[PDB]
């Protein structure tokens, strides 16, 4: 069906976009996985710095930690909606990686 | 800084009251400014 | 047969319709009051007891006797009179004969899945109807429309001396409503005899009741609205007589929704009032709204919500007095409705400020980053 074809192509697109952002994605796993979070709810943060930078050369291993406070906490809903939402997630990652190129495009446009 | 921006918005609306263009957009701004001023929490925004 | 008891209870509204045909017929003055508006004042009687809702039977008993007397004395035209009020006296005398109880001495205070959802929804709405959401807001909205934006001058007693002081101080919010019923009943009584009898043109912004239908056509609408609110109130008053705060928040989307549906004005009310003042400013742009705007600056330069809370009784006072002045300026408008909205909102925030206060992570990502 036409619908089914589009679904497959969306997943193909996610893959292609992930291939483009690959390097930046891995640079955001050795840094931003232990950086940006915004999921902690309730009141304030008890162990302030231990709850972020020390949590869970280009491709590092488990030098820091493993996955103690759920590495896949982020990957839960992320992979939960592998269709639609993830297409836009991949789009953002691409433009975050290639923001220099985005600027150039806008100025000539 | 956010409160000073709120005051700027207020004064625009209040000076437009004493006319002698519209406050519609300035009221949208007021809403958003007030929203963000409020969301500067010491809890959720502290995160 | 549930309908047997339903129709034994159905006599008040049955009479109302017959008093509507008694209205604009027979005596333009007397008939209307005696039948329709004295039954509407008997409604007020049981409401003003605040304990005898639909239990007052003494006066409701003699309402029938008064109507029988009228028919016995008097009611094409001999025949008209007869037929017409017998038609309502028939129903009235039937209550006196039997089943006066279901409506007056019984309702007292002392299918499948889809249908299941339907009845739940009925009751949630009615819960909001028995909440301040309906008990007050909707009533005063229609009041302002049908007083300020409608017949001005002498309807100030039905608004700027009532709701302009009842909104800030909710102690007399229900008393105000009962008095309102009474006063608009009085207003229709007065306008019944129009004003064209030997006009020799004391001064209170005399607009004069020249039309018949159109002129009687709005005060009765708010009279009925009071009645409707009272109905839904006393319904759930006897449904209660007989018959998540920050925890649901972090659950999910349903939790967030629930929290705010129940606690919007609880927290947002202050920011609301600030934006309602801007609304008034924009839908006016006069010199009168410089006062509103000056107060806005004052309460916005108070920053900390605790300091705004001690400026709140004076803010609410200003708003109330301003509504009164605005009328006395229009008598001795749409701008009046805007100042009413601000009053209503800020009054509710005065009743919260020093009272009640004393996948969803992606959504939180947006607002909170």
């Amino acid at each position: 069906f036409l619908w089914m074809l589009g679904q497959a192509l969306v997943d193909e697109l996610t893959r292609w976009l992930q291939e483009f952002t690959r390097h930046h994605g891995t640079m955001s796993d050795v840094l931003r996985a232990e950086r940006y979070l915004l999921t902690q709810e309730l009141l304030q943060g008890g162990e302030v710095h231990r709850g972020v930078l020390d949590q869970l050369a280009s491709e590092l291993l488990l030098d820091r930690r493993l996955r103690i406070p759920e590495l896949e906490e982020a990957e839960l809903f992320a992979e939960g909606q592998g269709r639609a939402l993830r297409l836009l997630r991949a789009v953002y990652q691409c433009v975050a990686a290639h923001s220099e190129l985005l600027c150039y495009f806008i100025i000539i446009l | 800084l956010w409160d000073c921006l709120i005051l700027y918005n207020v004064t625009v609306i209040i000076s437009k009251n004493m006319l002698s263009a519209g406050i519609i957009w300035d009221s949208v701004c007021f809403f958003f400014l007030l929203l963000q001023r409020r969301v500067f929490l010491s809890h959720y925004y502290l995160h | 047969e549930l309908v047997k008891g339903v129709y034994a209870k159905y006599w008040i509204y049955v009479c109302a319709g017959m008093f509507i045909v008694v209205s604009f017929a027979g005596r333009l003055v007397v008939y209307k009051i005696v039948y329709m508006f004295l039954f509407l004042l008997c409604l007020t009687l049981f409401q003003v007891y605040y304990s005898l809702w639909r239990k007052l039977l003494k006066a409701f008993w003699w309402l029938v006797v008064a109507y029988t007397m009228l028919v016995l004395i008097a009611v094409s035209e001999l025949f008209s009179s007869i037929l017409v009020p017998g038609f309502f006296l028939l129903a009235c005398i039937l209550q006196l004969h039997y089943f006066h109880r279901p409506f007056m001495q019984l309702t007292d205070m002392e299918l499948e899945l889809a249908a299941g959802f339907s009845d739940v929804l009925s009751r949630v709405q009615v819960f909001l109807r028995r909440l301040l959401e309906l008990h007050v807001f909707k009533l005063v909205a229609l009041y302002t429309v049908w007083v300020a934006l409608k017949e001005v001058s002498v309807m100030n007693l039905l608004l700027v001396v009532l709701w302009a002081f009842a909104l800030p101080y909710p102690r007399f919010r229900p008393m105000a409503s009962c008095l309102s019923t009474v006063w608009t009943c009085v207003i229709i009584v007065c306008k019944m005899l129009y004003q064209l009898k030997v006009v020799n043109p004391n001064w209170f912004g005399v607009r004069k009741g020249f039309p018949n239908l159109g002129y009687i056509q709005n005060h009765l609408q708010v009279l009925l609205l009071l009645v409707f609110e009272a109905i839904v109130y006393r319904r759930q008053e006897h449904y209660r007589r007989q018959h998540g705060t920050r925890q649901q928040l972090d659950q999910d989307l349903l939790g967030c929704l629930k929290y705010f549906i129940n606690f919007f004005f609880y927290k947002f009310g202050l920011e609301i009032c600030f934006l309602m003042a801007v609304n008034v400013i924009g839908q006016r742009m006069n010199f009168l709204v410089t006062l509103h705007g000056c107060w806005l600056v004052a309460i916005l330069t108070r920053r900390h919500r605790q300091a705004i809370a001690r400026l709140w009784p004076n803010y609410c006072l200003f708003l109330a007095l301003f509504l009164l002045y605005q009328y006395l300026l229009c008598l001795g408008s749409t701008n009046l409705i805007s100042d009413f909205l601000l009053l209503l909102c800020a009054s509710q925030q005065w009743q919260v400020f020093s009272a009640e206060r004393t996948y969803l992570d992606m959504l939180k990502v947006a607002v909170f980053r």
